């Protein structure tokens, strides 16, 4: 990943071994959970397409996973590639060949190219570009790993409210259908599933209740 | 504090000038920032080396596409379209640099630069911008379009960046 | 987080991997402790919204008090917005630019305009205001997060005072009240609930004796 | 819907309450048949895309058969988009932009662009558009109404020709096919699915025989 | 109602009886439907806010609906007093003064002051913005008048998948919540609740399949 | 009544046979409701005392209401010429008359005198005063019409909610007593008067209670 200097500017720094050491180590202890995301992006930051070439084929098992992304990553260069045509010819002396869907992947270009692609004047994105695929990819993932649907919902006579929001916020958020969906089904599938004690508990305080008295109503 | 870019403009390939542009950020922070940006290239992709393709004199010079070149394209920084920022400013006069659109909260990256007052725009177009320098670079530019826009040469940013 | 660089300039500086994995490790191996709140002050100082953000979203699991953390910042940045709302005034002849509820939450604010507000002169304190409102959020968790009330600690018959004095005093660092509630809770609850054995022993001190009185006293 | 105004110039008016009765009542006792299509056509002539969603909003109940036809529009608006391109750009003060795909709905145009587009000259056809799309889909709910085949009609041992061929008839009408395949289709099964007696009666006269007279053949 | 005259201006005009008799027909017969929004907004094309409180007023029985609209009318013009504050300080002299929440409704305010404030230059609709209150109580009202919730829908083993979309629909057309949850209802909700043989069938055409598909599959 | 001719003089045009056809209809079809009311101000809008009495006349039965509303007129004819003095001797050209009680009731007058009053400069407006005694005559008639007072209302058993606060409603609307009063009983006896069950639902709703909220509370 590239680094700046003491007068500012930036040069090619090879991978930390620590980065990939604790990216497969999250990886493998955490599988594949909403809390793999943030944590790619904030291992990776500026990390040239071969980091994370790297960081995606050193991820050991789970390859049904890796060629999820792969496919995704493919479907995005193709579209990239649909959506801005190369031009043909000499290249201008000052400005370097813009790069291709498949060159953007860096599947096919040297790690010198990435370099002067990313110190260029004006800089190019294109890991930026890439860690936004596999982000996209990544999202993807987590909702295929999702157990259970949003609807299958309902809490049992003996498990307790905590557990029962934890389950259906961990899978909320392994959902991700929308914002405003996920604003609806808060209000009404968290307070329509709820054990008939305390939903009658939670009912007197109406729809204008929050999470907090929501929660302490059932407490103790 | 506001932002200054600048367009060597290109008649052909013969150079011909630079327009240089104060965008008013303290007043429409995003549509200038678009703009700035994509003068730049910082984000990879912007005008250097798109053209003007519709020029009317007396009326206005309009660019900017630069993925279809012809008026149906171009993106913004923010995907492809973002909303009408806010219509504080008015077109005023020649010089006023106003965004293209296809209806409301339609912006990409097309932009137009009047030649003329036209109050008719006004409260449709959001106005970000005004030109600092190289008005008669603008004007002349006029004498290679037409009524309905077509120009005769084609007209190019050759380089654009920022100044300050 | 940005640092002061030499000489004197504040470049921004992304947020390291170890302090990461540090944070996730703390949430994992602590839960939800009182203690957390020094740690997280502490692993993000000078941070960025953007740094705090990522924080946030790293967290594995306790989506529930996620949520809570969520909504309340939410809260501070509606009552933000009320309590600083533009009124009609001259116009400054300098101009700085200003954090709105949704500019401070880091949600609609890019990296670059929180640079701006920090480093700017004069600063403005998005990154302090920022952490104030995850420090309330951290303690409405922290104190929802009490499995007892403090008024139910109560002494075994044969249980040491050492452990009756030290679970009193972390449920009650656990809970929320004003210090001069707390001074009397001191003086009115501690004896009181002790084992008769040493609590003939703490009367027969008196009542205003320190702690390290009783403790000795009732030493063994 | 406008209308041609002493002298010579079209002014907007409002469609009047009892072309909407009208329309209610045609959709209460109608309901869903063939007729209905051209009872439309004929309350809606030159109303502009307004008038028709206000025409289509007012029938109560057959929920589903108003989603198929606005399903329907939505198709027939993205294939418009996709064969008309729309430039985008400032418009000319004298002549009106070409309207989108969504601009024929009335879905985001406002009643002032349509009077423009259809008083402009020359005129933009986006209520003949309109009234294309939903013709279409009622000819979709029309044909999915019908309760069975045209395969399936056939004469009872003592139920008379008249109802015979009128159902069978009717059924043709709703069902949906070329004229060109209705030729053989009525040459291949009327004849064949009548009663014995009058089908050696129809098969005296010849395949090629006309209606009357194979009507008249088993009259009474 | 103001109508256009040949000249092009507009003033007042009595209210027509068969309006007033047309309304307070549709009210009783078909009493809170769906489809009486789209009546009501027909019917009163630029009335005066007396004329919205004749019809208004005018509807005998269903009293508690009437109340719920009028509520709905007094928190709507108390939001409109808040967001706007008069300004103080000399008028302009070609402009005049503005009317007040409850003055929109017509209350306190002869009919003279509504026709100058909707003829006026630049015109002020108070009439729409009425019209807009009592669609929104009236949306409210035949939210009330809903017989079911969404999620309660299940289809019986005899009930045909005709009436089960039909009442699927209604419901859902009646409960009006946002428009991209409905998208994702329509989606889960309606394949969710089949009967088993149907639905299969209609598991066998995939998340792809159409609502046309859908039906004509379980057809027949 | 007096229709304002498009930039004109403000026409006499005599009552249409529409409107009194629409008028014995009602009130032969609905007897005397409380819409009826708002029904009699809608059909007569700007219409001379002649208009007015031509309207009453045409009443068939219902003798004694008649008889109760001419008696109401009358006291209210006197009140007017008791607190108003009445000029007589020589008057100037170009001003009418002092109008006279029993001459602004139209009994004691031709249509001139009534056409010149309303076309007075300042205008006189008779037919707002007639109009007005007309709708005081007529709420006397439909408070006395009213079977069961609203001190008296009690729900049944079996009687859901939605049908007594119907019943509830419109003898309110019956009613006869102020505003304020009107309020008291329709906060207090609502409530006071429900079903049991619905009546401990109310009460654990507590204050505030909204017509709204109590017809989602007693659901079911």
């Amino acid at each position: 990943p590239i680094v700046q200097n003491i007068q500012g500017q930036m040069v090619h720094q090879a991978i930390s071994p620590r980065t990939l050491n604790a990216w497969v180590k999250v990886v493998e202890e955490k599988a594949f959970s909403p809390e793999v995301i943030p944590m790619f992006s904030a291992l990776s930051e500026g990390a040239t397409p071969q980091d994370l070439n790297t960081m995606l084929n050193t991820v050991g098992g789970h390859q049904a996973a890796m060629q999820m992304l792969k496919e995704t990553i493919n479907e995005e260069a193709a579209e990239w590639d649909r959506v801005h045509p190369v031009h043909a010819g000499p290249i201008a002396p000052g400005q370097m060949r813009e790069p291709r869907g498949s060159d953007i992947a860096g599947t096919t270009s040297t790690l010198q190219e990435q370099i002067g692609w990313m110190t260029n004047n004006p800089p190019i994105p294109v890991g930026e570009i890439y860690k936004r695929w596999i982000i996209l990819g990544l999202n993807k993932i987590v909702r295929m790993y999702s157990p259970t649907s949003i609807l299958d919902i309902r809490q049992g006579p003996k498990e307790p409210f905590r557990d029962y929001v934890d389950r259906f916020y961990k899978t909320l958020r392994a959902e991700q259908a929308s914002q405003e969906v996920k604003n609806w089904m808060t209000e009404t599938l968290l307070v329509q599933n709820a054990n008939p004690d305390c939903k009658t508990i939670l009912k007197a305080l109406g729809p204008a209740a929050t999470l907090e008295e929501m929660m302490t109503a059932c407490q103790g | 504090v506001n932002p200054t870019v600048f367009f060597d403009i290109a008649v052909d390939g013969e150079p011909l000038g630079r327009v240089s542009f104060e965008l008013f950020a303290d007043k429409v922070p995003k549509t200038a920032e678009n703009f700035r940006a994509l003068s730049t290239g910082e984000k990879g992709f912007g005008y250097k080396g798109s053209c003007f393709h519709r020029i009317i004199p007396g009326f206005m010079c309009q660019g900017g596409d630069f993925t279809r070149h012809n008026g149906t394209g171009g993106k913004s920084i923010y995907g492809e379209k973002f909303e009408d920022e806010n219509f504080i400013l008015k077109h005023t006069g020649p010089g006023i640099l106003s965004m293209a659109n296809a209806g409301p909260n339609t912006n990409g990256s097309q932009f137009f630069i009047c030649t003329a007052k036209t109050e008719w725009l006004d409260g449709k177009h959001v106005v970000f911008g005004k030109v600092k320098e190289g008005m008669n670079i603008v004007e002349a530019m006029e004498r290679f379009g037409s009524r309905n826009g077509k120009t005769s040469k084609k007209i190019t940013i050759a380089d654009c960046g920022q100044l300050e």
